[PDB]
């Protein structure tokens, strides 16, 4: 197929004419041939289109990185992304972390609207790397320890008024 | 001597590194020493005692800082950072 | 003995 | 623009509302952006500058 260039799919896809064969392939083995056929054209290809491909892919990868790639592809359908990372909340996590790990706006904002929807003040923090210590104080109003400790390594007034809080 | 015997034999060196930092909690050379052996390292307990060690925190403390080295405050601090994010990664 | 003097 | 931007650098160096103010200024700046020019203007808050560079 490749190398030169169910009925009614085919008369469909000979009605068109790579992109929707590959699509019609994987959508008739929905299993390897599938996935290989549509990760090389959504591949080769890189509104409605886009975000099928994506969204496709990313859960083939999640089934067998993709994230990230994903997202930075598409920043550079907003409700589309906040669905398909709402799908990604574990190893959604670690992918970010990995990311974050990377580094060091919409994207941004939307996954701290995501992660405010131990653990939520943990991701929070981790992602904002203020936010974290808002969220924090926010959660204290053994623990508060912890949270006043954490607090005062972040900054380093606010440590003053921790250590008095902590003393009384 | 059993922190360092342990040392020499990750969990065994977590656990070291929490003796250690007890005795520092109980005894500034000494608190100096802890943070290398840290870095040179470089997980709830384990962020509940750097952060108690920040909390806690001369000449001759100067000079086995620079001995090691061969700015500490900074050091530490940037230390307690990184595990911080550790932490946060896991 | 030895780790409850040092926790102690 | 600058102007306005140097006078508001100057009050704040004149302490917790000098800082709320220029997190405004930042903001007010964003939303703006949203070449040359640009760059000359932008020349916590630290990690919001490294994530805009």
């Amino acid at each position: 197929f490749q190398l030169h260039d169910i009925w009614k799919d085919l008369l469909c896809t000979f009605t068109v004419p790579h992109s929707a064969f590959y699509y019609q392939l994987s959508l008739l083995f929905d299993q390897e041939f599938a996935l290989k056929c549509i990760s090389k054209s959504a591949e080769y290809s890189l509104q409605d289109f886009k975000e099928k491909q994506h969204i496709h892919y990313l859960n083939l990868l999640i089934h067998f990185e993709v994230l990230d790639v994903l997202r930075l592809g598409h920043e550079c359908r907003t409700n589309f992304l906040q669905l398909l990372l709402q799908e990604d909340i574990d190893f959604f996590s670690t992918l970010l972390r990995l990311c974050n790990a990377h580094s060091d706006k919409i994207v941004d904002s939307i996954l701290s609207q995501n992660l405010r929807s131990c653990f939520k003040k943990l991701y929070c923090f981790r992602m904002l790397n203020a936010a974290a210590e808002v969220l924090y104080q926010y959660i204290l109003m053994i623990r508060k320890r912890k949270c006043y400790l954490m607090v005062i390594n972040v900054l380093s007034v606010t440590l003053t008024d921790l250590r008095d809080e902590l003393r009384g | 001597p059993y922190a360092v015997l342990s040392q020499f034999y990750d969990r065994e060196d977590w656990g070291q590194a929490l003796r250690l930092l007890l005795l520092l909690i109980e005894f500034h050379y000494l608190v100096l020493l802890v943070a290398k052996f840290l870095y040179p390292i470089f997980e709830d307990s384990v962020a509940t005692v750097i952060e108690v060690i920040e909390t806690k925190w001369s000449n001759l403390y100067e000079t086995i800082i620079e001995a090691d080295k061969s700015a500490t405050l900074l050091k530490n601090l940037r230390k307690k950072l990184n595990f911080k994010l550790c932490q946060a990664f896991m | 003995d030895w780790v409850e003097q040092l926790i102690l | 623009e600058t102007i306005d931007s140097l006078i508001s650098g100057m009050k704040i160096f004149y302490v917790a509302a000098c800082c709320n103010v220029m997190s405004q200024e930042i903001v007010s700046k964003i939303l703006e952006k949203n070449k040359a020019k640009l760059l000359e203007l932008p020349l916590q808050d630290l990690m919001k500058c490294t994530y805009k560079i």
